[PDB]
């Protein structure tokens, strides 16, 4: 008897470049708020 | 007819909205171009992979939406509606839900 | 035409509707086609009964007497759709359909008649 | 005879979760 | 299946367009930053948000879930606390 | 296409329609849309659902030594089991028990004269204690040990 | 260990006990004065 | 006058702490019944797969945890436990335990299970005081705690050793309600921030979540057509949506539902509704009325058309998910029992009855239309969810039986509101409780008894109250102490007898089989099996898989050789059968036989079987001589009654009776060719028998 399980969370790939798009989206929003906040504040 | 409203439309608004009040409509047009594109590539490429898409599409709308809560709760007119609320709280509370924003986010991204 | 004349001209036709569908009510549910040329004959009957109650009440209640969306309207098309069902269920959607295209037209042909008189 | 213990009655088993339906029958 | 890598790469650069033309509007518009002081609280409340929005990518590449609430957790105490304090003092000002 | 409608009423009498909304459709009042809630909750706490499920007898039938079909309005020992009469006359002393206390209420306003406010204060004492006295004499018959120890 | 007969005789004393109180709470409060100020 | 002299914003507070710190007191105290009275256990069959992964979570670590794949279960397709469960309930039971191990206060994990659930019903009352405060005043707050924390159905699901994930479900549901009116009211974004983080904690504890994220959604559409949308609506539903949406997602378990089920759709229509109304009413104002209608109409016919066709879209292509069976029989009553048999087979899904309202609530069912009526009375956004959330619960919960619990809560505060109301309105009539401000002229002359209708009216409430207290005690006693694994029952003497043969069978299957054997039985008793035997199992519980217990339930039913045939595919070793005809004991197979006969046809492979073969010609279950042939020859009604002919279970009756049918065998003699005794229980509550193995000269057995 030998017993085969799913793969884990961790071994999921990462980093996929067909969804590079998708990550600068994020990255984007971050810089951009900050940027904001420091203007906003000052202006 | 409707060209020349909308003509007047920007007349108007120009002229009676604060500085302050128009960096951020200059800010929530910046969030809405950013997550329209996202959105045109999602249906042109496909939806794979799902998790990455939705992730970042998620974060503009949540983004756009805090920018819009800001606008309406320092703005004098409706001051009375939010009664109690400084200006100085309502900001602090924005970046407060903002952070979270990111946080969840961030863990659905990959 | 003469309001008296002209209220047995309306029931007659909507009788005669009424009658021959439940005659060849197997026929008429037998195919998609026949079903949705079924979905015409009830608005056919819709309309004349709609036009038979009008003149009835014009008659006993004096003329001139307006039609109103409840009940004479509503009891109207109650009684086309019932028609409808017995042939087959999918009518009424289409029975249903025709009966308010000819509604809104005939509608806008009292308008044009009486209002502008 | 054989054996003694009469069990009671359950006043309120109904409350009981995901356990199957004992009275179809009935 | 996989889109094409050139048509991945085109809109990743795409997407970084927006972010230009928000300087653009900003710059046309007025913007200024006169009201700007040094005073230790204004540079700490700052910093310390910045340091936050940074402790994302790290997560991102090495950290856990653990660890980076650890980290998150004192970083947030003191962006609080100057944020805090620099708020009343700019109330203060606003008000006179 | 409108020519063709008008071929009947060339001899016929066109109908003379007001598509206007009738009057007396307005939005509930505040008051209207919580006696229709009343009378939900008067069936939905009787067991109509209940019954549609399950298609309870109205009335069951029992045997003894001297034999013969007694009726049976109350399911003896189940909890989860009713018959339809039971049901419903059981949810009645609910909803009656919570109107007596609104008519009392009501009595309480100023300006009412001596007869008309002497009046309402009966009934209203009296649907209360009723109802609240009678729930527990149902439910004793239903299981015989309740609230016995 | 306490038997049930002495949990039953205690919930029963405690309960009825609060609600009294808290009926004498609803006393107090219309009796203020400063509330209707 | 020491009292007095004492500032009367003293005395509030000193009266509201002494209150509420009782309150406490009583709500853990009363859960305590069961574990006196019986030994300290877990109750139930569900809890006991709870408890199996709240040990394995704290001794191998959350990371470990979110990726066990269990191969003990569901032999052979295995189950993915990480994936298919709700982590709320294991991780605070595991959070608990971590710490007071930290500060060498050690106590068993089993100890803080059973005694988790006590301690919730303390924090849910003070949440309830908070919150009815907020909707009226601090008066009904006390009363609406002191209704909570005896409230038998309440009780039924919290009480001591139900490590059930209700007990945890509706102290946070509660509190998400709490933060989402002040949301509201006060229209701050940190407490909308706040109530988002709520929700996300009640969607890991339980999978009830539904009902908040479409009752919210009906709220604000209420409050549009009514008028009384504002801008501070606008900023509490639309901020929480986007938050907790997202933080829903998270759960592996919920995975991608919210944007795709057909479920989550009505939080995402009112969301997209809330941004068109706002942006009609700023153009409104800024435009001229005149050229505003032309704008108006010309934008109108553009969007809406667009919205239609991409509404019908999504519909007709069926990226949307349609509703999954469950909610639609939640709805619709008749689709479960006429298209799903394995729903219609939960005893705790039947539609509810009177004597049940009565039973767990009595007083609240008088009081709940009061409260109805001053709500109406006065409108205020606030309380027009609280309406909301009544005349839903109302329907849903005669549906089904289960969702009582949904319903106790808003019971409990509303029934409050009314009596606040009545004693506050009749006790100020009482002139001697204050003189206050009053005019001896024109003092309503058609009044004679202003101190004797206060004193009378007072008095009845306080009957009632105290009649409320007797009522909770004595069925909580009597009905909710009882632990299901193990049986009471009376001698002869009259003795209080306790019969452990649950426990005794799975005592022996542990250290008396072989470590790799197999065990069948029916699905009710899958979980037990594997907590406490630690044996493989066929099927479980949660049932995730109809067609692996179709096939079980066909071996079941069928005759002796058929049944071997299937048994030796799935490599079954042992099987496991309740019968209770010797004690009494109601819930045995038998009278579950039924619901095995319809399932096991609703498959393909099972449309042989029929249900009428299995009566007699008159339509009657009968297992005595003029009981059906295929009934009398089947697997199961051999396993139970196998040398069962020749017992006298009472003196008074022949050998061979089964006490519970109150009806004698038919069948008396018969002999197992596929299968033998290995293991019966003293009263042979449990069964068991092992699958023979192939005949060694290969004769046909
Ligand atoms: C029922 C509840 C819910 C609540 C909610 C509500 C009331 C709401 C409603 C709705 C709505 C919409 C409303 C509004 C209105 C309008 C809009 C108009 C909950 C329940 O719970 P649960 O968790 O489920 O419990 P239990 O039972 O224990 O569970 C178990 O079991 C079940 C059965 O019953 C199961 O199921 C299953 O699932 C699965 C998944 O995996 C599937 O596959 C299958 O099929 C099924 N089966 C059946 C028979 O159904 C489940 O699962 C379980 N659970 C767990 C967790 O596992
Ligand atoms: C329940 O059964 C499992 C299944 O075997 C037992 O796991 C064994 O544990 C022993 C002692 O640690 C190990 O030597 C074996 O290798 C384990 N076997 C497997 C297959 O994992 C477990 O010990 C039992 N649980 C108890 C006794 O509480």
């Amino acid at each position: 008897q030998v017993s085969v399980r799913p793969l884990q969370h961790t071994q999921y790939e990462r980093f996929i470049p067909s969804a590079y798009p998708y990550y600068a989206s994020a990255f984007s929003m971050m810089l951009g708020l900050f940027i904001f906040s420091i203007v906003f504040l000052h202006m | 007819s409707v060209v020349s409203v909308i003509s007047r439309f920007l007349e108007e608004y120009l002229s009676s909205t604060p500085q302050r009040l128009k960096l951020l409509d200059a800010y929530l047009l910046y969030i809405l171009l950013t997550g329209a594109l996202q959105f045109g590539y999602c249906l042109l490429v496909g939806t794979f992979p799902f998790n990455s898409f939705l992730s970042g599409f998620i974060s503009c709308v949540g983004s756009f939406i805090l920018a819009v809560c800001l606008r309406i709760q320092i703005n004098p007119q409706n001051k009375a509606d939010f009664q109690g609320i400084s200006p100085e709280r309502a900001f602090a509370d924005f970046l407060f839900a903002s952070t979270i924003l990111h946080l969840v986010v961030m863990n659905f991204v990959g | 035409v003469g309001t008296g004349t002209s209220l047995a001209l309306s029931s007659l036709l909507s009788l005669l509707l009424f009658a021959g569908m439940q005659m060849y009510s197997r026929q008429l549910a037998s195919t998609e086609w026949l079903t949705i040329q079924g979905g015409l004959l009830g608005s056919g009957l819709f309309v004349f009964s709609l036009t038979a109650f009008n003149n009835l009440e014009n008659l006993v209640f004096g003329k001139g007497f307006q039609a109103k969306i409840f009940p004479e309207i509503l009891l109207c098309l109650l009684l086309a759709l019932f028609a409808s069902g017995l042939i087959h269920r999918v009518c009424v959607t289409t029975c249903f359909i025709f009966s308010m295209v000819g509604l809104y037209y005939i509608n806008k042909i009292s308008s044009t008649l009486y209002q502008a008189a | 005879v054989d054996v003694d213990g009469t069990v009671e009655e359950d006043l309120g088993k109904s409350r009981e979760g995901s356990r199957t339906d004992d009275e179809v029958v009935q | 299946k996989r889109p094409p890598t050139v048509v991945s790469n085109t809109f990743t650069a795409l997407i970084l367009s927006p972010l230009l033309l928000l300087f653009a509007l900003w710059i046309r518009i007025g913007a200024n930053v006169s009201n700007f002081t040094f005073a230790p609280s204004t540079i700490i409340f700052h910093l310390g948000h910045a340091a936050m929005l940074g402790l994302m990518y790290v997560y991102w590449t090495q950290l856990n879930m653990f660890q980076t609430l650890k980290y998150l957790a004192i970083l947030g105490s003191v962006t609080f606390l100057a944020g805090n304090r620099m708020l009343a003092q700019q109330a203060v000002k606003r008000t006179a | 296409m409108e020519t063709l409608y008008r071929v009947p009423f060339l001899v016929l009498e066109c109908p003379n329609l007001k598509l206007k909304k009738p009057p007396w459709l307005h939005m509930p009042s505040a008051m209207t849309v919580y006696a229709l809630v009343v009378v939900s909750y008067f069936l939905i706490t009787g067991g109509i659902i209940y019954d549609v499920i399950v298609e309870p007898p109205s009335v069951g039938s029992m045997t003894d030594e001297h034999g013969h079909q007694r009726p049976v309005a109350f399911l003896a020992y189940r909890v989860n089991g009713q018959y339809i009469m039971e049901g419903l006359a059981s949810s009645f002393l609910f909803t009656m028990g919570g109107l007596g206390f609104i008519i009392l209420d009501r009595s309480n306003a100023p300006n009412i004269p001596k007869l008309n406010r002497f009046l309402l204060l009966f009934i209203g004492f009296v649907c209360v204690l009723l109802s609240f006295f009678m729930a527990r004499v149902f439910m004793r018959m239903k299981l015989p040990g309740y609230l016995m120890g | 260990m306490i038997t049930d007969v002495q949990l039953a005789i205690f919930a029963n004393m405690l309960g009825v006990s609060l609600f009294l109180l808290v009926v004498l709470y609803h006393y107090v409060a219309v009796n203020n004065p400063k509330k209707q100020e | 006058f020491g009292f007095l002299r004492l500032s009367y914003e003293k005395q509030d507070t000193l009266l509201k702490l002494l209150i509420l710190s009782m309150a406490a007191v009583l709500s853990f105290s009363t859960r305590l019944f069961a574990v006196l009275r019986f030994e300290s256990v877990i109750h139930e069959f569900d809890p006991y797969f709870n408890y199996r992964t709240t040990r394995f979570l704290a001794e191998e670590g959350f990371y470990k945890f979110h990726n066990w794949f269990d191969d003990r279960a569901w032999y052979p397709l295995g189950r993915i436990i990480g994936g298919t469960i709700y982590p709320g309930l294991m991780i605070t039971s595991a959070a608990i335990y971590h710490v007071l191990h930290f500060f060498h206060i050690t106590i068993d994990i089993r100890n803080v299970c059973v005694f988790l659930a006590p301690l919730f019903s303390s924090f849910t009352t003070i949440v309830t005081y908070h919150l009815t405060k907020e909707l009226k005043d601090a008066g009904a707050g006390l009363l609406a705690a002191a209704m909570i924390a005896v409230v038998p159905g309440y009780i039924s699901r919290s009480v001591a050793g139900s490590y059930d994930n209700e007990g945890i479900a509706i102290f946070c549901m509660l509190l998400t309600y709490y933060m989402w009116i002040k949301a509201v009211k006060t229209g701050s974004i940190c407490w909308a921030a706040k109530c988002a983080l709520a929700y996300f904690y009640m969607v890991s504890s339980w999978g009830g979540y539904v009902f908040l994220i479409n009752l919210i959604p009906l709220h604000v559409l209420v409050l549009m057509l009514t008028g009384r949308f504002s801008h501070r609506i606008y900023v509490a539903y639309c901020t929480v949506y986007c938050l907790g949406t997202i933080l829903s997602m998270q759960i592996s378990f919920v995975g991608f539902q919210p944007v795709l089920s057909s479920e989550h759709m009505a939080a995402f229509g009112v969301f997209g509704l809330c941004q068109i109304h706002a942006f009609v009413d700023y153009l409104r104002s800024k435009l001229n009325p005149q050229q505003f209608e032309v704008l108006f109409r010309s934008v109108i016919s553009l969007v809406g058309f667009v919205l239609l066709t991409v509404g019908a879209l999504l519909m007709l292509t069926g990226k949307i998910s349609p509703w999954t069976g469950r909610f639609y029989s939640l709805l619709d009553p008749s689709y479960a029992k006429n298209n799903i048999p394995i729903i219609a087979s939960v005893s705790e899904h039947q539609p509810t009855t009177w004597s049940s309202y009565y039973f767990d609530l009595q007083l609240l069912v008088f009081m709940f239309p009061v409260g109805l009526y001053y709500c109406f009375s006065n409108l205020s956004d606030a309380r027009i969810f609280i309406i909301m959330y009544g005349v839903t619960s109302m329907y849903f919960s005669a549906v089904m039986v289960r969702l009582m619990l949904v319903l106790a809560p808003v019971m409990c505060i509303l029934s409050g509101i009314g009596v606040s109301q009545v004693l506050s309105t009749y006790m100020k009539n009482l002139d001697i409780s204050r003189p206050d401000k009053k005019s001896k002229k024109q003092q309503d002359s058609t009044y004679p008894i202003k101190n004797e209708v206060a004193s009378g009216m007072i008095l009845v409430m306080a009957f009632f109250l105290i009649t409320y207290t007797f009522h909770s005690t004595w069925v909580t006693s009597e009905a909710y102490s009882s632990p299901s694994i193990v049986l009471s029952a009376r001698g002869g003497d009259g003795s209080r007898i306790i019969f452990d043969d649950f426990r005794e069978a799975y005592y022996w299957l542990r250290h008396n089989t072989p470590e790799d054997a197999k065990v069948m039985s029916w699905w009710d008793y899958g979980y037990q099996i594997t907590a406490m035997a630690n044996r493989t199992i066929l099927v479980d519980n949660n049932t995730w898989n109809n067609t692996h217990i179709s096939r079980v339930g066909q071996a079941m039913a069928s005759t002796e050789e058929k049944a071997y045939e299937i048994m030796r595919e799935l490599d079954v070793s042992y099987v496991l059968v309740i019968f209770g005809g010797l004690t009494g004991y109601s819930s045995d197979d038998i009278n579950k036989f039924l619901w095995m006969v319809r399932i096991g046809g609703s498959t393909d492979t099972g449309k042989h079987i029929k249900e009428n073969d299995y009566y007699t010609p008159t339509g009657e279950f009968r297992v005595d001589r003029e009981g059906s042939p295929v009934l009398l020859n089947c697997l199961m009604y051999k396993m139970c009654y196998y040398r069962f002919g020749q017992v006298y279970t009472e003196a008074k009756r022949p050998p061979g009776f089964d006490r519970v049918r109150n009806a004698e065998i038919g069948n008396k003699d018969f002999e197992l060719d596929v299968l033998e005794e290995a293991y019966t229980t003293e009263h042979w509550l449990v069964r068991i028998y092992k699958v023979k193995d192939l005949d060694n000269r290969g004769l046909s057995r």
